[PDB]
């Protein structure tokens, strides 16, 4: 604890995400709707919005 | 757990001694580091070893 | 304003061992980039101490 702030310890958590290629298990709280067909509307497809 | 000097080298397309020998992230690396001090609980006045 | 200037010359600089010596963060370079600085090599180096 006598050291400086350069040698003191430091706790490091990384977080690496694969962006799109699977089917998506990790998503979060954004609630869903029903699927509209033949209109012109926004589209939201698990982030891929439109 | 590293040092204070080394959170420098936990980066994309970064070299040093734990990016080369404990700790390599990719060029193309997607994602989100934290780093925060822990002199009070990862630390001994005998030094931990 | 008595800075102190010291010519570095005829001499094999290596500079993994500044992380040992004093406690920083940052080895903050403007025209180089402080990992690859074991690889060029130049003429004269000059610290100044404040």
């Amino acid at each position: 604890p006598t050291y400086g702030v350069g040698h003191q310890p430091y706790r490091v958590v990384v977080l690496s995400f694969e962006l799109l290629h699977a089917p998506a298990t990790v998503c979060g709280p954004k609630k869903s709707t029903n699927l509209v067909k033949n209109k012109c509307v926004n589209f939201n497809f698990n982030g891929l919005t439109g | 757990v590293i040092r204070g000097n080394e959170v420098s080298q936990i980066a994309p397309g970064q070299t040093g001694n734990i990016a080369d020998y404990n700790y390599k992230l990719p060029d193309d690396f997607t994602g989100c580091v934290i780093a925060w001090n822990s002199n009070k609980l990862d630390s001994k006045p005998s030094g931990n070893y | 304003y008595a800075w102190n200037r010291k010519r570095i010359s005829n001499c094999v600089a290596d500079y993994s061992v500044i992380y040992n010596f004093a406690p920083f963060f940052a080895f903050k370079c403007y025209g180089v980039s402080p990992t690859k600085l074991n690889d060029l090599c130049f003429t004269n180096v000059y610290a100044d101490s404040f």
